[PDB]
């Protein structure tokens, strides 16, 4: 699973980031090895929907305010 | 600055004209709603649709801009629409505010509650005349005639001082409400 | 001609790069790379400072400071995961200090 | 040396953009002023507790320098385990 | 204390009667400072001279008002009504406290009329030379011969473009 | 006569805290315990002590969760506890793992 | 008033009522024990799901412990081991 993440990252070597991937994406592999800190492991792009307002980038009321 | 340089031809060539000889029309984005608010004829303030009617002669951005400039003070409400008003500055305290329960000036009743705290009763925020300090247990139809007897016993100079003093409160009662 | 550019003196701005756009740009980059955000030397001074009171004649290896930093940084990021979820539950994105009180209380920490 | 005795002096001046980068790493977009002080405090409290096991392990081995192996023993005791720095 | 609510109001009663009443005669007791702020039209209202020259009108004076002004302003900044800024050449900088962050450095913004007194300089070679350059103030030059547009000027005036020419021809 | 909403809740708060009892009915819990283990292993027998132990842990876990979700409600401005609070509390406490 | 009049049920167990036996008042007391003032109507169905997940995780270890011992009875010693590993160690069942 780590090798698959490396292919998506386009880098052959499994960077510790690539090992951080394939661990949090699968719950079964996350139930194991869960309460751990991966050395030099980047966090998954977990973003809440509230952080992207959209709505024409204007006020909720009428017109651009 | 093009918003005020190439759109400045808009106030350079508007069919309606402003800021000329005599106060025929109001300047744009400034003092436009001043006359409308001054001629309020309303309680609590104006509304958005009413202001749309008055302007007939970016409203939210203009309101925010005037807020930043510092010319508007309004009130909060939900049933009343809009509640738009400028800075008339008749009284900035408005601490009671009424709503069916208030305290007259919140100071003379406080000046009467101070003996309450100082003496035996030490009552919660309730304040009355002096005779309750002598008898906390009192009742209407009985706790008023001794006051009239005391007024009869006292002198015309004291009566005149009574007539003269609180007219200050008469003058002050119109400050905060600004009206009836 | 002229003006209406990223140069503005007493001039209305075009309302670009509103609060959140800078954050959206930064969250993608920082979650894409593995790095130590806290500067190394002040953390090295910090770990030395705290440990001296507990005992003296104490030193730290280069890997030991790095090991503590990575765990501490991950602890903060993991804490930021829970605290951010507290803000959305309250219809906020301002991560105001009421979030940290609830996040620590739920776990067996404070 | 040994001229420093009391711990009143603080050298814990965590940098504000570092907090912003750490916060934005976790999905934060608006950080208030009061957040910065407690953010250092949370780090200080976490560092204080984990180091208590480190000194106890170090004193048991009669060591003068804390090794990465002792940190892993301390870290794995508190539930937060780090990999690659021990074993 | 009795001195504040019984004794002192008695001599000042006629002064207060001559002062503000329901007839909108004058501003109230705690709004003279707001009047000073609105009438200042400057970077900052001076602490003494501006306040005195805006309260120069008839009100409670001699009643120790020269301490009462201090005692009244000593109760205004509690609710964010007024604030102050630094200076080198102003005796005071009392200003309205509003949504300008209250900690802003001075800038520049002016809006008045000076070409409004220019068309007399056009009527001089055209019509007449009555003013002799003295009456340039607002209330002056209003002794008629003061017009700018046809009948529609008194009503909401128009720029009266070429469409108005055809309307007049109608 | 009539108890307005919220009046009896405060009294019930001060009663259950000082009491020693099981709030889950005994008979439905035995059927629930047997059924969930029935699919895992067919031929099973349950001791009375195990049923009591399972109920106490299940109740205390829910009681501890309710305290955290109560503090999740105070974080917002609503006295009522919605599923928003429980799901958020589970993630923070690590239950969803 | 007489008879069921609606909603009456005289069908006990028979492959049902195992998890629905935790009625609204039962959930209320658990909420009141932890201390609440008001709970939404959706908390009742959510509580049953929450309780089942916790019970499922504990019982999964307990049956595994029982099978290793080559016995059919499930004792309080097996379940407490599951709680101890999870972190919710339970005292008072040590014998």
């Amino acid at each position: 699973l780590a090798g698959n993440a490396a292919r998506d990252n386009k880098k052959t070597r499994i960077i510790p980031r690539h090992l951080q991937l394939a661990v949090r994406n699968d719950e079964e592999l996350n139930k194991l090895l869960g309460r751990v800190t991966i050395a030099q492991g980047g966090v998954l792009p977990n973003i809440q929907s509230v952080l992207l307002p959209k709505k024409t980038e204007s006020s909720k009321s009428a017109k651009s305010k | 600055m093009t918003e005020s340089l190439v759109l400045s031809p808009a106030p350079a060539k508007p069919k309606r004209v402003k800021a000329s000889r005599r106060s025929a029309s109001h300047p744009t984005y400034s003092e436009m709603i001043a006359a409308a608010i001054r001629a309020e004829k309303s309680r609590g303030g104006s509304s958005r649709q009413s202001i749309q009617k008055y302007i007939k002669s970016q409203i939210k951005l203009s309101i925010r801009r005037l807020l930043a400039a510092g010319v508007l003070k309004q009130t909060k409400g939900v049933g009343a629409s809009g509640s738009f008003r400028l800075a008339k500055s008749d009284k900035a305290k408005r601490s009671p505010g009424k709503k069916k329960k208030a305290v007259r000036r919140s100071t003379s009743p406080k000046k009467a509650a101070r003996p309450r705290k100082a003496r035996s009763p030490a009552k919660k925020p309730k304040a009355t005349a002096r005779k309750a300090r002598k008898k906390s247990r009192a009742s209407p139809k009985k706790a008023k005639k001794p006051k009239t007897v005391k007024a009869k016993s006292r002198k015309a100079s004291k009566a005149k001082k009574v007539k003269r003093s609180k007219p200050r409160a008469k003058s002050g009662a119109r400050k905060s409400p600004k009206k009836k | 001609a002229r003006k209406s550019a990223p140069a503005t003196g007493g001039v209305k701005k075009p309302h670009r790069y509103r609060p959140g756009t800078v954050a959206l740009r930064e969250i993608r980059r920082y979650q894409k790379s593995t790095e130590l955000l806290i500067r190394k030397l002040p953390f090295q001074r910090l770990v030395r400072e705290i440990a001296q009171d507990f005992k003296t004649d104490l030193r730290f290896q280069s890997s030991a400071v790095m090991a503590l930093q990575e765990a501490s940084e991950a602890y903060l990021v993991a804490l930021f995961e829970d605290t951010n979820l507290c803000a959305i539950h309250a219809k906020r994105v301002t991560i105001m200090p009421k979030d940290i009180q609830l996040a620590r209380r739920i776990r067996g920490e404070r | 040396k040994r001229h420093r005795k009391v711990l009143r002096d603080n050298i814990q001046g965590i940098t504000k953009p570092a907090i912003r980068r750490l916060a934005r790493r976790g999905g934060v977009k608006r950080i208030s002023g009061l957040i910065y002080e407690e953010t250092r405090g949370v780090l200080k409290v976490f560092l204080e507790n984990v180091i208590r096991d480190a000194v106890t392990y170090t004193e048991h081995a009669k060591r003068k320098t804390v090794t990465a192996m002792d940190v892993v023993y301390a870290l794995k005791r508190q539930g937060r385990t780090l990999y690659g720095f021990g074993g």
